[PDB]
């Protein structure tokens, strides 16, 4: 009876193993996404203060 | 010893009467209860591998 409700147990959270792999793997595809679009914005808004402080440069 | 060749026929047909239709039943739920562990123990193993 052991070996039975092992097997179910085993059955249920192989099951549950493989779903949170799984979600696992998109959770880090989203975390790099999230990683890269953070990348990009703050190369991008640097880029934007060296450029309105270039501009200001020109100005005077 | 007639009475002993009687209860001899006696005893051969209850051992007829029983190999023929009550061993094959009970030899059918030994065999369904032998597969059923058997099947238990196979989905334990394909648990375990997978």
């Amino acid at each position: 009876e052991a070996m039975l409700a092992k097997t179910a147990a085993d059955n249920r959270k192989s099951a549950e193993q493989v779903a949170a792999a799984q979600a696992d793997y998109e959770k880090e595809m989203a975390e790099a996404r999230a990683q890269a679009s953070a990348l990009r914005d703050e190369a991008r808004a640097a880029g934007r203060s060296v450029v309105d402080e270039k501009r200001a440069q020109a100005s005077g | 010893m007639s009475i002993f060749i009687g209860q001899l026929i006696g005893f051969a047909v209850i051992a007829f009467i029983i190999v023929k239709w009550v061993v094959p039943p009970v030899r059918t739920l030994m065999r369904n209860q032998q597969e059923a562990v058997r099947a238990a123990l196979a989905e334990s193993a394909e648990a375990a591998k997978k």
